């Protein structure tokens, strides 16, 4: 088989500026690649064929380059929403082999993150599962620390995170995290606290709630 | 005006058989080369089989012997039935038009196959109740199984919201939250509530919340 | 002016792995296929399998197919036959042979190479005379040899008067006793007056374990 | 009267493999041992046939088809072969007899910048049957739309053109193909060797 | 798969007589496209190789010579030998390269019929050395006889023996187109010592009555 690398794995980037991906192969090809885009909960999209040539819709901002083992891949004039997971695919000898992508996100303005923090439902209490859920709300950048501090006393493993993608228009961060323990567990501390340090945070940031 | 649009996938036990299928609109089924492109999740792309358009099949070493690749002009459908399956072919399977066993210059939307000895569970929806300008507040979604679970607010528009991804846990099934940001202002002259639906158990669960 | 030629004579023991090769010269060698052919002791020939050196083309019988692999190295134009473990049942002669094409006679033979698998050790023949006699003399023509026992592995070679007495020999076949380890007799023909005044010895030569054997044969 | 297997095999130039070239050849003495005696070639495959048994066998027609494809595709000259190559250009029966011949030619048909001359077959609504040659350029309709013999959307051009350059990989480089074939029928046997 | 019977399993024809083999297909070889028959004959002499005499059942391999002629087709071929010399003592097998797997008759044994032959019988006591060592083996030969066909029984004190004998032949001599056999038994020094009489009976078609060769120990 072939094996494609893309060089960088990851880049930030800024509307307007330029942004050069790469793809680098085991083998030559003779400029027989290809390159897709996939914005999150969608299909990939075709954006360049043969290593050069726009597919039918692509704008012009978008470019292809290099032949025989070193590609790049060339998009200017970034939109704000241009950010997406970009793929290689070769297709000169079987089997056809893809990259392993290369994301490619917004930078605007820092962006504090507004802090919340929620006691486990009484309902669900009942059901003899406690789950604490702190809060990060439009923020930028993705970076962010979240501690668990119960009774003061720091928390480690019972605690999951989730982000979701870059906002729609505001390009900022959500984060969830979630402290699960049981319902015996949960009666026996009063203080729950959830700590966040984040860029835009000159000192941490506490939110907490007793039990009442 | 191109068309692929996928079904089939869900939740199968290892060993067991599933059968994606394909209908396509704009061009012509058996005229084109047409494949499977399916990305693990969190991994790449990798090409799964291919069919021609004189009707040869090529299929991926992975896949070979167990899945199978075929067409139905009468129905503009491509199928991929995937038999013996296995927890590593566990991926979001696509459907594309593949222009000459080079390139796919269309994809469909995408369909989801789960292979587990797991069996399907339906979710819970506990109230994220705001308490103490702005107020946020949302529905939390735990302990289901498979993916994916749809989070919709006030029964189909609000904007402004952010449903997390679902994260697996350590007893085996996921969960996630679904948030909103609105005016502290209007706490009971707006009466908020969160549908949650998860096909794979049939599970359509609203949930008011309410300080 | 193709020719095959085959690796050496391998001893192995149950469960170990063997790979011979089968290397071919001249020209024209860039269209014959190479095919294995298995030769039980004493039995007739068995087809393996066959391969295109140029792509690795491979084919195998289905008595064979996953039992051995056949591969080649065009590089060197050398073809191969391998097994992960022999089995006791795998001791046989295996000869590579060489036609122009598929579904074409084979041209061209290797000279053969032996393959032993058993659980033996290497052990030394012991020699023993087998004295004329009253008993084998038949009038002017007595009978002499020699007795060579209880030996692994195979080959020994059994010369009289140093390979000088070449008239009358029968070097019998070694025979797989019981234990293990061959046997074997080599018996001489001559005339019953030459007994008191020449000297036969037989001569026992063992390469496999060093074993080298002049055994002085005379009337008791 | 020898078979003039020279124009074919030395040819300065070879077909596009869509429109590959058959070489009739009849009434002549053949001498097998200019090919195989040969160093040249880096495939020398027969099926059903020994090149050194023929010089004592007489046959009415021999053909020699000739062409140039991929170093990956060599694979594809082959029966019950499946690909671009076996289902849209040239075909092989499942009980082919004869050989099929290749060996590399970069130094003669790549060119710097790519030789982009010989082209094969992509498009087709079914395979071809064994030796059959199809030579349409007609604009391929992908779509219930008709063409007009117009490129474009769901009408893509037929035939597409080898990227032959130098510097590309071994299986990537063009490679002259004859392929031999022996025909026996109940007319009278023309084709002898020595 | 094609299956290829031969018959006879042995052939036995005097020198410069006629050999003739035969080879029987399960299913046709022939092939129209060439209507020749895939068919192909194999000589094979002890500790050789095997050689291809003929291919496409009735063309002969450069160097054949020409007293080695192939015919039949479909599923019936014969393999002839005009004047059977005393180089063409093997072991032929026919094979067809029709279609794979490649199949092999089951051989066909051709020796020299020469005359009635008696064997020379001679026996002989285990060596004083050999005793030292606590094995006796008492050998018995049959020297010089044709056809191959004998019978060698071992009876100790008219006591007939079972488990202890091993046997061996020579091939054909080149020469006088003979056979040679030797039979030997092998006991453990005790019992040898427990028994007086050791003979060996022999029966053979050119014996008119049965031989025996027995020893008294000292
Ligand atoms: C296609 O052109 C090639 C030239 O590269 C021809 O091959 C040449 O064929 C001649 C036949 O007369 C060979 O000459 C003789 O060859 C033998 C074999 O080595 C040698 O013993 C003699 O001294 C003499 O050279 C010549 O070597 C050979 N060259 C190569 C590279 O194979 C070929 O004849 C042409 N094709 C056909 C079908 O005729």
């Amino acid at each position: 088989e072939i094996v494609l690398t893309q060089s960088p794995g990851t880049l930030s980037l800024s509307p307007g500026e330029r942004a050069t991906l790469s793809c680098r192969a085991s083998q030559s090809v003779s400029s027989y690649l290809a390159w897709y885009q996939q914005k999150p909960g969608q299909a990939p999209r075709l954006l360049i064929y043969g290593a050069s040539s726009r597919a039918t819709g692509i704008p012009d901002r978008f470019s292809g380059s290099g032949s025989g083992t070193d590609f790049t891949l060339t998009i200017s004039r970034l939109e704000p929403e241009d950010f997406a997971v970009y793929y290689c695919q070769q297709y000169g000898s079987s089997p056809r082999t893809f990259g392993q992508g290369t994301k490619l996100e917004i930078k605007r303005t820092v962006a504090a993150p507004s802090v919340f923090i929620f006691p486990p439902s009484d309902e669900q209490l009942k059901s003899g599962t406690a789950s604490v859920v702190c809060l990060l709300n439009n923020f930028y950048p993705r970076e962010a620390k979240v501690q668990w501090k119960v009774d003061n006393a720091l928390q480690s493993g019972n605690s999951q995170e989730s982000v979701t993608e870059q906002d729609s228009k505001d390009s900022t961060y959500s984060l969830s995290s979630t402290l699960t323990l049981s319902k015996a567990d949960y009666e026996k501390h009063k203080v729950y606290a959830c700590e966040v340090t984040h860029q835009g945070l000159s000192s941490p940031v506490t939110k907490s709630f007793n039990r009442g | 005006q191109v068309q692929l649009v996928e079904s089939g996938g869900g939740l199968i036990q290892p060993g067991g058989s599933l059968r994606l299928s394909c209908a396509a609109s704009g061009f012509t089924v058996s005229s084109n080369y047409m494949s499977w492109v399916r990305q693990a999740p969190g991994k790449g792309l990798e090409w799964v089989s291919v069919i021609y358009s004189g009707g040869s099949t090529f299929y991926a070493d992975s896949v070979k012997g167990r899945f199978t690749i075929s067409r139905d002009n009468s129905k503009s459908t491509l199928y991929l039935q995937m038999n013996s399956l296995r927890v590593e072919d566990t991926a979001v399977y696509y459907c594309a038009r593949d222009f000459g066993d080079f390139y796919f210059d269309y994809w469909g939307q995408g369909t989801l196959v789960t292979v587990s000895s797991a069996s399907t569970k339906g979710p819970s929806v506990f109230p994220l109740a705001p308490s103490s300008g702005t107020a946020a507040l949302g529905c939390l979604v735990k302990d289901y199984f498979p993916e994916p679970v749809t989070v919709s607010w006030n029964s189909g528009a609000t904007s402004g919201v952010h449903t997390f991804p679902a994260v697996l846990q350590s007893s085996g099934l996921y969960s996630l939250s679904s948030v909103v940001t609105v005016p502290s202002s209007s706490l009971g002259t707006q009466t908020y509530i969160c549908n949650v639906n998860h096909k794979p158990s049939n599970t359509k669960v609203d949930k008011k919340v309410e300080p | 002016e193709v020719q095959l030629v085959q690796s050496g004579t391998e001893v192995k023991k149950p469960g170990e792995s063997l790979k011979i090769s089968c290397k071919g010269s001249g020209k024209s060698l860039i269209m014959y296929w190479i095919g294995w052919v298995r030769q039980m002791p004493g039995k007739g020939l068995e087809w393996m399998g066959i391969i295109y050196p140029g792509d690795s083309d491979t084919r195998y019988s289905p008595s064979f197919q996953g039992q051995v692999t056949i591969s080649a190295d065009k590089s060197i134009n050398t073809a191969y036959l391998q097994w992960s473990s022999l089995k006791a049942s795998d001791t046989a002669m295996y000869y590579c042979a060489g036609g122009s094409g598929i579904f074409t006679p084979m041209d061209v033979w290797g000279q053969g190479t032996a393959v032993a698998v058993s659980s033996a050790s290497t052990k030394g023949p012991s020699v023993f005379p087998l004295a004329p006699s009253s008993k084998s003399t038949s009038g002017g023509t007595a009978a002499l040899g020699c007795l060579v026992k209880d030996y692994f592995p195979e080959p020994v070679t059994v010369s009289w008067n140093s390979g000088a007495l070449t008239s009358g020999v029968h070097t019998f076949p070694a025979v797989l006793q019981s234990s293990g380890l061959y046997s074997l007799s080599s018996v001489v023909t001559v005339p019953s007056s030459s007994l008191g005044t020449q000297t036969y010895i037989c001569n026992v030569n063992h390469k496999p374990s060093n074993t080298k054997v002049d055994k002085k044969v005379e009337p008791k | 009267n020898l078979c003039p297997f020279g124009e074919v095999f030395n040819a300065t130039r070879f077909a596009s493999v869509y429109a590959w070239n058959r070489k009739r050849i009849s009434n002549c003495v053949a001498d097998y041992s200019v090919l195989y005696n040969s160093a040249s070639f880096s495939t020398f495959k027969c099926y059903g046939v020994s090149p050194t048994k023929l010089n004592d066998l007489c046959f009415t027609n021999v053909y020699a088809d000739s062409f140039v494809i991929r170093g990956d595709e060599v694979r594809q000259i082959a029966p019950g072969q499946t690909g671009k190559i076996a289902d849209y250009n040239y075909k092989l029966p499942d009980d082919f007899t004869g050989c099929v011949i290749a060996w590399n030619s970069n130094n003669l048909d790549s060119k710097v910048g790519g030789n982009y001359n010989y082209l094969y077959r992509l498009f087709r609504k079914s395979n071809l049957k064994p030796f059959e040659r199809d030579i349409s350029t007609e604009i391929y309709q992908a779509g219930s739309t008709p063409c007009n013999g117009v490129e474009g959307f769901n009408c893509y051009f037929p035939l597409q053109s080898y990227g032959f350059q130098p510097t590309n990989g071994v299986g990537y480089q063009p490679y002259r193909v004859v392929v031999l074939s022996f025909e026996l029928l109940h007319a009278p046997a023309t084709v002898c060797g020595p």
